[PDB]
């Protein structure tokens, strides 16, 4: 499968970025990111800030400094092996047109498609908030990648050291179609594509799960009948303990 | 601070003392020797004024806040909370705990955090409300 | 006098990482901050610098490349100074020894107040990262510092750099600490992912299920220990109760 | 009337400990855990 995996250092040195540039009033903000991605499985294990300065009634003027992916790059192979180049990062919140131009510079200096990281920063999304995309022909169009955590043994526990279902699941699910009729009302404004060929068919595929859920209930009845033993089971080792308490507590009593 | 010890509860007369050194050395600060100076001055001019509100004691230690010293405006911070402690400001609380919030300095904190504390005395559920933002 | 070192969340992270991935070999970098009076130093920042196997040593350092990152970390807007360096030793607990004495030493004479970072990352599966802090003498305004007060005049007069520890904190930011909760609607999509082929198998899952319990309750009638004997069936009950609730 | 005065003395330490237990139970439980994990 087509993963990503991102350290904690990834993201809160992206965190570090958006203060430690002073980047404000929902500005950009670039860095490079760095691991091993020769493979379809990209592992992002390292990164840097890149000098970013944006106009404020343009953001089509940009200045990015390529001498400085191509310097720092060279100090990274220095200290670590596993440090290459595979793909950048940016503040978000969405993509921009603007973003291809810089995928565009990004392109050469890497041995896979380009790696563009939405990293938000501003820490108001629901559960890991960055998404994770790859920059492929259509134009040219972004595309989501599924993103996740990653793990070293060290790192996670380090994580851990500096801190110390069905209700969400189901929540982000309403969600989820709360944020879709959003989109649909917008869409009827604007008209008076692909996403009305995807309503449809979501549609065709409640209703057509009701006739097999009464298959599944049968099942589901022998499984609570069988829990009604296992209570049973447990039971009998719950009731042991109370004996070899009571032995103990009549012998106390006597001396 | 030992003149301050004796001196606790008769202290009418040995705020007006002391304060002249507060004015003396919020204006001097640079060497060790004149920060350890006023640390006892101030944790000094604190037991002179306690519990009265004595409002230009106030301003003078807080203008050895400003000059950031951890030596000095540890005793300076106690300080006012002695002094203002039973009814005190409402200014006094508001400023106070900002300050905290904003300084980069241990020893400031700390000593603001028990200022803060101490301004409190009697004030039952008036108080409740920056106990909060402490915790 | 008292000192106090606050280590950063993304300091810990890049020091963890470099000198795990190094292994056996040592990792060393120069920690990037400010000093703050007598009492408290920050470190907000970390570098790696290249990597050492003889156990750092003075000719090892280098002043090119500490020089030249600086330099490229200025325009990136980090303009703030070299407080100290840090290094592993995988192997070897978090201590010095005189080879990293000589180091340090040097970095004193050019700074005045120094810090060594130790991080063992075997120590650092302990369920707890062990790190230490560590400054020689070098005095002036650690002169009230190593019924008492001969010893430590006559032990800075007798000797000059001798190490001691220094204590830990830790000081980090509300926005780091709310990405290191949010680790643990991708979350969603897996969960429930799981959830769904769970109910596919099982049919299968039913059956092996019994054949554990047959087992537990013929051990119990020969028995007749009792904590395993009750895991097995807690684990049982347990798997039940969360696939009745999958449907 | 003045003797429910005395009885409340007694009866209110007694609520206040009851539910300082309860809070307890909860964090011991949760140390327990990482605690085994550590040893």
């Amino acid at each position: 499968h087509e993963k990503v995996t991102i350290a904690p250092l990834v993201l809160l040195s992206a965190l570090d970025h958006y203060e430690r540039t002073q980047t404000k009033e929902n500005k950009r903000c670039v860095g490079v990111i760095l691991g091993d991605a020769n493979s379809s499985t990209i592992r992002v294990t390292n990164s840097f800030a890149l000098p970013f300065e944006e106009d404020e009634k343009n953001s089509d003027v940009w200045f990015l400094d390529h001498n400085y992916i191509e310097n720092m790059n060279e100090m990274c192979k220095k200290i670590n092996a596993k440090e290459k180049l595979i793909g950048w990062y940016h503040s978000g919140p969405k993509l921009r047109a603007s973003d291809l131009k810089i995928n565009e510079l990004f392109k050469k200096y890497t041995q896979n498609n380009p790696l563009l990281l939405i990293v938000d920063v501003k820490q108001q999304g629901v559960g890991l908030p960055t998404d994770a995309y790859v920059a492929i022909e259509q134009e040219k169009t972004f595309l989501h990648l599924p993103c996740t955590i990653e793990a070293e043994e060290a790192e996670e526990i380090g994580v851990e050291h500096l801190l110390r279902i069905r209700l969400t699941n189901q929540l982000k699910s309403l969600k989820g179609l709360q944020s879709k009729l959003k989109d649909v009302v917008e869409y009827l404004d604007k008209v008076i594509h692909t996403i009305l060929g995807k309503l449809q068919d979501v549609f065709n595929l409640n209703n057509l799960q009701k006739a097999l859920t009464v298959k599944t209930n049968d099942e589901l009845m022998v499984i609570y009948i069988s829990n009604l033993v296992r209570s049973i089971i447990a039971f009998d080792d719950l009731i042991e303990n109370k004996i070899q308490n009571k032995k103990i507590q009549e012998q106390r009593v006597k001396d | 601070y030992g003149l301050g010890l004796i001196y606790a509860g008769f202290g009418r007369d040995t705020t007006d003392y002391l304060k002249n050194i507060i004015v003396e050395n919020s204006g001097t600060s640079g060497d060790e020797d004149v920060d350890v100076l006023l640390h006892g001055a101030s944790l000094g001019i604190g037991l002179a004024a306690m519990g009265s509100a004595n409002i230009e004691v106030y301003e003078a230690l807080k203008e050895v806040l400003y000059n950031d010293s951890a030596t000095s405006g540890e005793a300076a911070a106690l300080g006012m909370g002695l002094c203002m402690l039973g009814t005190g400001k409402p200014e006094a609380i508001h400023d106070m705990f900002t300050y905290s919030q904003e300084t980069q300095h241990g020893n400031i904190t700390r000593g603001l955090a028990v200022g803060l504390a101490l301004i409190n005395y009697g004030r039952q559920e008036l108080a409740d409300d920056l106990i909060t933002k402490m915790l | 006098t008292k000192e106090t070192v606050y280590i950063s969340s993304i300091a810990l992270l890049k020091m963890l990482k470099h000198g795990r991935a190094g292994v056996p070999m040592e990792v060393m970098g120069l920690m990037l901050g400010e000093f703050v009076d007598d009492y408290t130093v920050n470190v907000v920042d970390v570098f790696a610098m290249p990597q050492s196997g003889t156990g750092v040593s003075v000719e090892a350092v280098d002043d090119v490349f500490q020089a030249k990152m600086m330099d490229m970390l200025k325009q990136t807007g980090r303009d703030q100074m070299v407080v100290g360096w840090y290094h592993s030793h995988p192997g070897f607990g978090c201590w010095l020894s005189s080879v990293d004495v000589n180091t340090q030493k040097s970095f004193e004479q050019l700074n005045s107040r120094a810090v060594a970072v130790v991080v063992d990352p075997i120590q650092s599966v302990k369920g707890k990262v062990v790190i230490d802090a560590f400054r020689l003498i070098d005095t002036g305004a650690l002169i009230n510092n190593l019924l008492n007060k001969a010893n430590i005049q006559a032990l800075i007069h007798g000797l000059n750099r001798h190490y001691y520890s220094l204590n830990i904190d830790y000081h980090k930011t509300a926005k780091e600490t709310k990405m290191l909760m949010n680790l643990h609607y991708e979350e969603k999509e897996e969960s429930n992912l799981a959830a769904t082929k769970s109910m596919v198998k099982i049919a299968e899952q039913y059956s092996k299920r019994i054949e554990e319990e047959k087992e537990l309750t013929e051990e119990e009638l020969k028995t007749r220990p009792k904590k395993h004997l009750s895991e097995t069936a807690d684990e049982t009950l347990e798997n039940n109760i969360v696939s009745v609730l999958t449907a | 009337y003045f003797k429910l005065k005395k009885l409340e003395k007694e009866y209110e330490l007694l609520t206040l400990q009851e539910d300082y237990i309860k809070d307890e139970q909860r964090h011991l439980k949760r140390e327990l855990k990482r605690a085994q994990e550590e040893v």
